[PDB]
């Protein structure tokens, strides 16, 4: 097994505190209630599109969430 | 008999370490368990060598490093901290053919070369059946690690 | 992870990666990576120790050093040019996992942090005419062999394996070619580690190339040696 999210808060990490105390406020989500992210928070987590279109798992922060709201109303919107 | 084929063994080492014995761990003489690439976290060269000290199987971040001459002084910062005969790997996006055309003709030197380098993991994607070839040979790996995502590049790798 | 590049210090502009599901395991803060990493894997050892090991170490298994192997007594073996190299090296190694085992079957050997092809699976690659020995192959500490390769048609002693103190590989490397016809001895170390399973063998860098160069002496030079 693999642990990409599990190793992200500990100390030998680059991240800065405050994004690791961040990073533990937000409470995850079972898998039950996993696709939910598309449409909202989950516990403190969203998926957004790549600048390729393709989803993304980001923490729910207010930059984020902006993000998301920008995919939906700007980006998505065509080209001219 | 899968239940008994790939039973979870356990094992004891000369010094008296306990270990999952799987049929991962049997060749990586290491616990079961390793960290995936990730361009933010397992691209700092000095954790890439923390975790790898404490004896767990490591990616390096490719996508953290935009060049050859960065990922190899990375590299050399790495190795000038990982206890002797220690062990890592680096992972490469494959969506990224910018940040393949620096590592593939850089891990076939430094590889040449011998360095800790002993596994490579192209995520993001699966190559063909004819780039997915030379990465075994050309390459001085021990093993190489594919993430498929789809149902079909799971196919794939098994072709 | 540069929160001092933000412009009001605020993580809340930041982007930062996550897992909807892993993210109710990550309560605890900064704790080593070495902690977490073992909190699992002990975790698991007692989950198998309660299952199938009735919570008795003893139980165990035991080896040497563990891992090399790919998921794929005193007797001797003549080669050929069919002689096929898997077998080959089997036939050496033995079954027992000991220095003995890595020796043919771990591929590399670390070089003070680099890793270049086994040696010693380089020399014993099978070909014509070698007849290696193994002698007292039971117990490790007393196990030598012998390979003696054809020298001017007649077979003498070419490559000697053994064990030293401190658990040190020698691979007695001879050449008969001599100046004197006495045969000259190329000793070169290795160090064995039990420890570090995936590359146990590491050969010790240092001083290897005086006893190269004195070996060289009496090969050409007809003096003392400094
Ligand atoms: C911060 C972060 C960065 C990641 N970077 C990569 C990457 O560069 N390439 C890749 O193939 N996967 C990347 N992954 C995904 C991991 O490879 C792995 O699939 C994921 O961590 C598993 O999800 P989990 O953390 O919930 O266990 C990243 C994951 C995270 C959390």
């Amino acid at each position: 097994f693999l642990f990409g999210s599990r190793v992200m808060i500990a100390k030998e990490v680059k991240t800065s505190p405050d994004a690791k105390k961040c990073i533990a406020a937000c409470t995850g989500v079972p898998d039950d209630k996993w696709e939910q992210t598309y449409k909202k928070p989950t516990g403190g987590i969203v998926t957004v599109r790549s600048e390729m279109g393709e989803p993304i798992h980001k923490i729910a922060t207010r930059g984020v969430m902006l993000w998301k709201e920008f995919d939906e109303t700007i980006f998505n919107l065509p080209k001219n | 008999n899968w239940l008994e084929e790939y039973h979870p063994k356990l094992i004891k080492n000369k010094s008296g370490k306990i270990f999952v014995e799987t049929k991962f761990s049997k060749l990586i003489g290491r616990p079961p368990l390793l960290v995936p690439g990730m361009t933010p976290c397992t691209v700092s060269p000095d954790f890439v060598a923390a975790t790898t000290n404490a004896g767990y199987t490591i990616e390096l971040a490719g996508g953290g490093y935009f060049s050859a001459a960065g990922m190899t002084a990375a590299i050399d910062s790495v190795v000038s901290q990982i206890e002797k005969g220690s062990t890592f790997g680096i992972n490469l996006i494959y969506v990224n053919p910018f940040m393949l055309q620096w590592g593939i003709p850089l891990i076939k030197e430094l590889r040449s070369k011998g360095y800790p380098i002993q596994f490579l993991t192209i995520g993001a994607g699966v190559p063909s059946l004819e780039v997915a070839s030379e990465y075994i040979e050309t390459l001085g790996l021990k093993y190489l690690g594919l993430k498929p995502g789809s149902i079909d590049a799971i196919s794939q790798v098994i072709n | 992870e540069h929160l001092e590049a933000v412009v009001d210090q605020d993580v809340q502009r930041t982007c930062i990666l996550h897992g909807p599901v892993a993210a109710q395991f990550t309560k605890v803060i900064d704790e080593p990576i070495k902690s977490i990493m073992d909190g699992i894997h002990d975790g698991h050892i007692k989950k198998l120790l309660h299952q199938y090991y009735g919570d008795d170490e003893s139980k165990i298994p035991a080896v040497e050093y563990f891992g090399g192997e790919s998921p794929v007594d005193s007797a001797v073996f003549k080669a050929t040019s069919s002689t096929d190299e898997e077998s080959w090296f089997k036939a050496l190694a033995g079954s027992e996992i000991n220095w003995r085992h890595a020796s043919f079957l771990c591929s590399f050997i670390t070089q003070d942090k680099m890793f270049v092809s086994n040696p010693i699976r380089k020399v014993f690659k099978p070909s014509q005419g070698m007849v290696v020995e193994i002698s007292n192959g039971n117990t490790s500490s007393k196990t030598v062999v012998t390979l003696s390769e054809p020298v001017q048609g007649e077979l003498k002693p070419t490559v000697i394996l053994k064990l030293l103190k401190e658990n040190i590989i020698q691979m007695e490397m001879i050449e008969n070619r001599t100046m004197d016809g006495k045969p000259v001895s190329l000793p070169l170390l290795y160090n064995f580690n039990p420890d570090n399973g995936f590359a146990p063998i590491s050969e010790v860098m240092e001083d290897r190339n005086q006893r190269i160069k004195e070996m060289y002496w009496k090969l050409w030079i007809d003096e003392p040696f400094n």
